[PDB]
């Protein structure tokens, strides 16, 4: 039973990890540029 | 056995005058034994840490280098005189008797 | 969690009080809480007892905005100090500036100390690494703020160490040998157990402004901590199998002993504690129990001679643990004590205070029982022993200790607190008859001289082995063999010189009994003799104190008109002959022969000579005389011919 418990929390955080992943991403472009800008301002 | 009054084995050496008293103390311990003005220094601080270092550093060695019925095996082991000696004779500690132990315990998809 | 301008602030206040709730919670289980902290990532601020690999690498960010940081490494065993040099050196800091820039987590609003190991501030390991920051800013500022927060933290680990001994009171009894049980092994666990415990910011209490703060919550939490290892340990069981790894946990009260000796209260307490441990744990301190604890005892004892508080309270800690234990805590003492018997280390005079001090009774000045969970009449552990000891108990065990096992490196040490300890026992012999002149007192002394006459002798029947004789391996095998015999010379020609000329004088009050008999002298003739056999290949040999104290100290006190000893003297004789005959067959030795230590030979035999002319007639003496002339003539110093041409004088008078 603690293992079907463990394997149920965890395939559902594998499930958000993907949102996770997307919203990285986008997050990461969105800063790696803005640290281009700052880099430019050097 | 614990019926028996306890009486543990002593230190005795032989080569010695008659008037030396040797001291009474068990076997045992002493096999294990041998086997194994101002102040002003000490209150600064350096001094402190050095021993505290020291202290660590001891630690860190030791560090690196790291039952009932048995108590009472050892126990009545220990206070009585002819224990686990069969026969009264054979002695626990003799030659002969290794060599019994080793050919009868000699064992071997 | 969340990041707080005052959350570490909030933390501490809360576990100030936390163990005052902790005693009202009824199902409360070590288990459970062990778990559920670790389920929750918390376990650390609440634990002492947590362990949780560190951070591998650090990030720090410089002076300016989006610089490039750098992404440092760090280990089980680096500091802060370390990693802000690195930082230095990578961003071309000044040396005249450098003493205004300090690592900061901006996050967390932490200054960080100097000698605070980075693992323990970043337990956890994640994806990400910490952000630091190099800050500049005056030193006195930084050195305030690190100051007030390590005071801060002091104070959460005082109420983690409060909340651990709270917890462990208050569970049930039938559940807590197995709970103690489980707080041992946790504690072995720690990689950083024994420095958490004992390790302090000495570099902070120079600071006058706030280093008496720093210093009472030091003293504190050193006091805690070692009532928290007495709880553990007296919730074990009594025959529980220790090995090397107690030391871990006893050092821990060293470690307090050492920082604040001084303290009354911290000093009452490691007795009273040392003391239960000794009690509690019957079968290992009776065995080989007390070669952890009495050595840092020893060593404060010594070192703070002016401080009678203290010295009374050790005496009395000793008096307990000999009630106790008796003869084997004397003879754990004496192996304690030797290595660091100097003759920066326990003076022979201290080592014989201690002595006199448990001779007689100590009063309780702290209450030091008031704190010992035992029978307040501590009756003798072992039913085999109601007695008090002297020296010269003490004397007759280490005889006995060296005539068990004569070749082994615990008879040399024995040998050594003999020789350390007879001279002070002569001594206060000496002074009990000269401030008290009453007949008694002659009487109790020549029975004492008697009593260590006799132990002397059974020490030289039972040590015949030494008579045999005979890069780094051949110094250590030299130095074994020679030291024991070295010390044997010694003490008898010491305990000989001392006492002999005394019995005339004591004697003139209101007899004389033969101090060594016979046999005692052919044995310490024979082993003067081996260790000659070696003297001339060895220059240490040559050199030795106690080989040149007995050629020229004792022959001539020793009276060989008795024919049953003079073969005694025959043997050195004939030794010399033999050795100097050597010395002239082949230049080889002579190149690098040492003769200022030979002059000491020839002038200890000359002085025989001188002091009894008896010995002249015995025929062995003129060949040495013969070769000696010969060996003079290429050309010996001045301080041998001298001693050659007297001896000659001497032989011509006689």
């Amino acid at each position: 039973e603690q293992l079907e418990y463990t394997i149920e929390e965890e395939v559902a955080k594998q499930t958000i990890r993907m949102w996770l992943k997307k919203c990285l991403k986008r997050i990461r472009a969105k800063q790696q540029q803005s640290c281009s800008i700052i880099h430019s301002l050097r | 056995f614990e019926k028996f009054p306890n009486r543990p084995q002593m230190v005795k050496i032989s080569k010695l005058p008659s008037d030396f008293t040797v001291p009474k103390i068990r076997e045992s311990f002493m096999k294990q034994f041998i086997d194994r003005v101002f102040s002003i220094r000490a209150r600064n601080l350096l001094e402190k840490e050095t021993a505290v270092t020291k202290i660590l550093r001891a630690c860190t060695r030791q560090r690196m280098l790291s039952m009932k019925r048995k108590v009472q095996e050892e126990e009545l082991r220990e206070n009585h005189p002819y224990f686990d000696k069969p026969l009264f004779i054979v002695g626990r500690e003799h030659r002969f008797r290794n060599f019994c132990r080793v050919v009868v315990r000699a064992r071997f998809h | 969690r969340t990041p707080c301008e005052w959350g570490m602030d909030a933390i501490s206040a809360t576990l100030t009080f936390l163990w005052e709730v902790v005693g009202y919670v009824e199902g409360l289980f070590f288990k459970d809480l062990k778990q559920t902290m670790k389920k929750e990532q918390c376990e650390v601020k609440l634990l002492v007892t947590a362990s949780m690999p560190g951070t591998k690498t650090l990030v720090v960010h410089g002076q300016n905005e989006c610089d490039i940081p750098t992404q440092l490494p760090v280990h089980e065993d680096t500091q802060f100090e370390a990693l802000l040099k690195e930082c230095l050196e990578f961003f071309n800091i000044p040396e005249s500036q450098s003493t205004h820039y300090f690592l900061m987590d901006k996050r967390w609003n932490l200054i960080h100390y100097n000698k605070t190991y980075v693992r323990d501030i970043y337990p956890f390991r994640r994806s990400v690494s910490p952000q630091l920051n190099l800050v500049h800013m005056h030193p006195e500022k930084g050195q305030e703020l690190i100051q007030k927060q390590v005071f801060t933290r002091k104070l959460e680990e005082v109420g983690r160490v409060l909340f651990l001994i709270s917890l462990t009171q208050k569970i049930p009894t039938a559940h807590k040998q197995s709970h103690v049980s489980m707080l041992q092994e946790d504690l072995l666990r720690l990689p950083s157990f024994p420095r958490s415990a004992i390790d302090a910011e000495f570099s902070l209490f120079s600071d006058p402004q706030a280093g008496k703060e720093l210093f009472g919550l030091d003293t504190l939490q050193k006091s805690l901590w070692i009532q928290l290892l007495e709880e553990m340990f007296l919730g074990m069981p009594s025959e529980f199998p220790w090995g090397d790894e107690i030391m871990l946990f006893l050092n821990v009260f060293n470690g307090a002993l050492i920082l604040h000796p001084e303290d009354s209260a911290l000093l009452r307490q490691y007795a009273a504690t040392v003391i239960n441990t000794a009690v509690h744990f019957n079968h290992l301190f009776s065995l080989s129990g007390y070669q952890w604890i009495l050595p840092t005892m020893l060593q404060v004892y010594s070192d703070y001679e002016s401080n009678p508080q203290l010295r009374q309270a050790i005496e009395f800690a000793c008096h307990q643990f000999y009630i106790l234990h008796r003869k084997p805590f004397v003879l754990q003492l004496f192996a304690s004590v030797a290595p660091l018997l100097e003759f920066k280390g326990v003076s022979a005079q201290c080592l014989f205070d201690l002595l006199q001090s448990l001779e007689g009774e100590t009063t309780d000045i702290l209450d030091i029982l008031e704190l010992v969970k035992a029978e307040k009449p501590l009756k003798s552990l072992d039913f085999c022993y109601d007695l008090t000891f002297s020296i010269s108990e003490a004397i007759k065990l280490c005889v006995t200790v060296v005539a068990y096992a004569p070749e082994s490196f615990r008879s040399l040490q024995m040998l050594m607190v003999l020789e350390a300890l007879v001279p002070c026992y002569l001594q206060k012999l000496k002074r009990q008859t000269s401030q008290v002149e009453t007949v008694p007192a002659a009487r109790e002394e020549i029975a004492a001289t008697a009593a260590l006459a006799t132990s002397l002798q059974a020490l030289l029947y039972s040590v015949e082995v030494l008579t045999r004789p005979m890069e780094l391996d051949e110094r250590i095998a030299r130095e074994e063999f020679r030291r024991p015999r070295e010390s044997l010379l010694n003490i008898c020609t010491e305990f000989y010189k001392h006492c002999g000329p005394r019995l005339k004088i004591l004697q003139n009050l209101a007899i004389a009994l033969e101090l060594l008999d016979v046999k005692s002298h052919m044995r310490l003739a024979e082993i003067a003799h081996s260790l000659l056999k070696l003297a001339p290949y060895d220059t240490q040999t040559m050199e030795s104190r106690g080989l040149r104290r007995y050629i020229m100290e004792m022959l001539p006190i020793t009276d060989w008109t008795a024919e049953a000893v003079r073969p005694a003297l025959i043997l050195i004789l004939k030794r010399l002959d033999r050795m100097f005959n050597k010395i002239h067959k082949m230049p080889t030795l002579r190149r690098q022969v040492e003769w200022e230590p030979a002059s000491n030979l020839i002038e200890g035999v000359c002085l025989t000579l001188q002091r009894q002319p008896i010995i002249s007639f015995l025929p062995h003496l003129r060949s040495l005389i013969n070769v000696c002339v010969n060996l003079v003539m290429l050309s010996p110093p001045l301080p041998f011919s001298t001693a050659v041409v007297r001896l000659v004088a001497l032989q011509i008078q006689a």
